[PDB]
């Protein structure tokens, strides 16, 4: 019957129509995926431009919540002004009330107050972690007196800068997989105490840890320091815990701790590569120690910390000046600045977190931290 | 029944191919949605960059159906080249790839949400040499359709008038005082709840006109949006006006350009009057 003969023809025609639909959809998806791959490259460029405009050197103040009853509950000496959207600056004042009021004014790129959580803080820090993934060097420092909240800011479980950073890293790496990107993550975790480097990832006394710079690649290694490949958030959490911050926390408060993350990206579909180093630094307490009745070791420990912190301030101050290439910047003077030199120059991004107490108990030390903050402000 | 057996074999192959197609559609839709989301991620960065630099927003919307071969468009770098003259733009948008609805969701919504969220009175100034109402049409759909997020958290009101030199000037809905930092109008006030249905049949027709849109937040001060159109050569010539007069047309233009957030859009359509549009876009950025 011709009806069946006409039915076969229509089916064979439909077959060819469906096979061509599949081929067209494959082509369309291929084209959509090339847009995605290209757009990731576009995003990196745009993101860096924004980072430049917001400043390669930034200073954030963080006022932690008051602690009862470990300090005076009086927080009235500090006044924080609203973020000025026009100038991009946020100011604050310290006032001592007397016949002639003692006033000290300070300006920051941002001020986080008592109510601002680690989640709030990371809304601003995340963009710098992104820069590292995109192939730029980043240094984030937490500065302030012992008790001001440096370690909480950096390491509070789940939402500290470091755990938030690890989460961001692995989530972004997972997303990038679908766009041709393969990433290797390797880390070192070290301590600087009295201008000596200790490996916090060792698994002992006479081991030499010396800074080695490679001028050609602008990379730095330390001799005999453990480097570990980071494979997941959970794996880092285990590694962090083992390394950790009474004897231990006293030592930790008198030394710098530095978490160094290398983000190595390659795309086989475009031939693109990227390499960024992220440095997360929990600094030695900045408090002025009364050294009069103190023992020699304690005196020298105080001197080294002051030297190290002052050099960091000197270096970052100099880098924020218009005449940065013209003037000489002595990274070599201190072990911290010398170690991090390639993450402080060029296209690198620097963030100084200055942690303070809101309490009247600590007003003098707070003023020191605020003066340090003013020194590291860029022009 | 050999022919009937062949039909069964061809119906089985159709079934196998259609199953493959249905699966493929899922993947395609995911990738298609990701592309749209990633493009918007870029637009957010671009918008943040514009805010930092404080530069004026000037965008080009190009219909290259009947345009000269001499004029070259760089849709990736925001450049139109004639002759060795280079015209700079925030973004040069292809009409072939981006519809009027897509313009508002993909290329405009970031700007819109920003101004609306920081309670800044803002505008869209659209320039064209050929009258076309599908852009104005899409604007209403984007803003004040029943199910939009803007209808959800704001009560939306509209006033549509047309100013002509000189001096009147009429209402476009039927058949001005400058207070503080906003333009008040004594005209017909229409609340939109269902989109173009609440507007007359002559609204999207003809495919200086001023549309004022007010946003009243639900749970006090209304956020103002202004939509300016210049339909032809004569209308844009009056916009130039020695960077000369005090016509009511120029009186509101100067007010919006100085007191509100501006968004300049160039609609390039006809081949005859492209060069005049391009020159004024250069004049807007420099002045
Ligand atoms: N942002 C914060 N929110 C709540 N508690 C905080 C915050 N910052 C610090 N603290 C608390 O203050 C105390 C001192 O903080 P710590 O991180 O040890 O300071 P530092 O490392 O500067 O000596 C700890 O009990 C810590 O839990
Ligand atoms: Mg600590």
């Amino acid at each position: 019957i011709a009806a069946l003969k006409e039915k076969i023809a229509a089916l064979k025609e439909k077959i060819a129509a469906l096979k061509e639909k599949i081929k067209d959809t494959e082509l369309g998806m291929k084209e959509l995926n090339e847009i995605l791959i290209k757009e990731e490259t576009v995003r990196r460029t745009l993101h860096n431009e924004l980072q430049e405009l917001r400043g390669n050197i930034r200073v954030y103040l963080r006022i932690r919540p008051a602690l009862k009853n470990l300090e005076n509950s009086d927080t009235s000496l500090i006044n924080v002004n609203e973020f000025d959207d026009n100038s991009g600056v946020q100011s604050m004042e310290v006032t001592k009330i007397q016949n002639t009021a003692q006033v000290h004014e300070f300006k920051f790129d941002k001020i986080f107050d008592q109510q601002d959580t680690n989640v709030d803080v990371f809304k601003e820090v995340g963009q710098l972690v992104q820069s590292s993934l995109d192939g730029y060097n980043v240094a984030i420092f937490a500065y302030g007196q012992t008790g001001s909240g440096k370690t909480f800011t950096m390491l509070n479980p789940g939402d500290g800068i470091i755990p938030s950073t690890i989460s961001h890293i692995f989530n972004w790496i997972n997303k990038l997989k679908t766009k041709g990107w393969d990433y290797k993550v390797n880390a070192e975790f070290i301590e600087i105490y009295n201008e000596n480097i200790v490996d916090l990832l060792r698994s002992s006394i006479g081991l030499k840890h010396e800074i080695r710079h490679d001028q050609e690649t602008k990379t730095t290694t330390i001799t005999n320091v453990t480097s570990v490949k980071l494979e997941s958030e959970e794996m880092v959490e285990i590694i962090l815990k083992k390394a950790n911050r009474t004897a231990s926390n006293e030592h930790s408060s008198r030394s710098h701790s530095i978490f160094i993350i290398h983000l190595s990206g390659s795309n086989a579909k475009t031939g693109a590569h990227s390499y960024g180093t992220l440095n997360l630094v929990d600094l030695a307490g900045s408090e002025r120690i009364n050294v009069s009745q103190v023992v020699g070791d304690r005196l020298r420990e105080t001197q080294n910390i002051n030297k190290s912190l002052s050099a960091l301030g000197d270096v970052i101050h100099a880098l924020g000046q218009p005449d940065s290439t013209k003037r000489h910047i002595p990274f070599r003077n201190s072990k911290l600045t010398y170690l991090l030199q390639y993450s402080l120059t060029g296209d690198s991004k620097t963030l100084m977190f200055v942690n303070i107490s809101p309490s009247s108990s600590h007003i003098n030390e707070t003023l020191n931290s605020l003066r340090f903050a003013s020194k590291v402000n860029s022009t | 029944a050999a022919l009937e057996k062949e039909i069964a074999a061809l119906e089985k192959e159709i079934a196998a191919l259609e199953k493959e197609i249905s699966k493929q559609e899922k993947f395609y839709n995911d990738t298609y949605n990701t592309v749209c989301k990633e493009l918007l991620r870029s637009r957010r960065l671009e918008n943040s960059i514009i805010e930092q630099k404080g530069t004026m927003r000037v965008y080009a919307y190009v219909m290259e159906q009947n345009l000269p071969e001499n004029l070259l468009f760089d849709y990736e770098n925001g450049v139109i080249t004639q002759s060795e003259h280079v015209y700079k733009f925030n973004r040069v948008i292809p009409h072939l790839k981006v519809s009027e609805d897509c313009f508002f969701t993909q290329e405009y919504s970031v700007y819109h949400d920003m101004a609306l969220n920081q309670k800044k009175n803002f505008n869209l100034i659209s320039l064209s040499t050929t009258p076309h109402g599908s852009l104005r049409e899409s604007l209403i759909k984007f803003l004040a359709e029943k199910d939009t997020i803007y209808q959800k958290q704001y009560v939306i009101t509209l006033q549509f008038v047309f100013l002509s030199d000189d001096e009147f000037s009429q209402d476009m809905l039927l058949d001005l005082k400058f207070e503080k930092h906003s333009i008040s109008l004594d005209s017909k006030l229409v609340i939109i709840e269902n989109g173009l249905e609440d507007l007359p049949l002559n609204f999207s027709a003809d495919e200086m006109g001023i549309i004022k849109v007010q946003f009243f937040p639900r749970d006090p001060v209304p956020v103002d949006f202004y939509f300016i159109e210049l339909n032809n050569l004569k209308s844009i010539e009056q916009f130039d006006k020695s960077i000369s007069a005090e016509t009511p047309i120029a009186l509101v233009l100067k007010k919006l350009i100085s007191d509100t957030k501006s968004f300049f859009l160039l609609n390039l359509n006809d081949s005859k009057n492209v060069n005049k549009l391009l020159t004024i876009s250069e004049e807007v950025q420099t002045q």
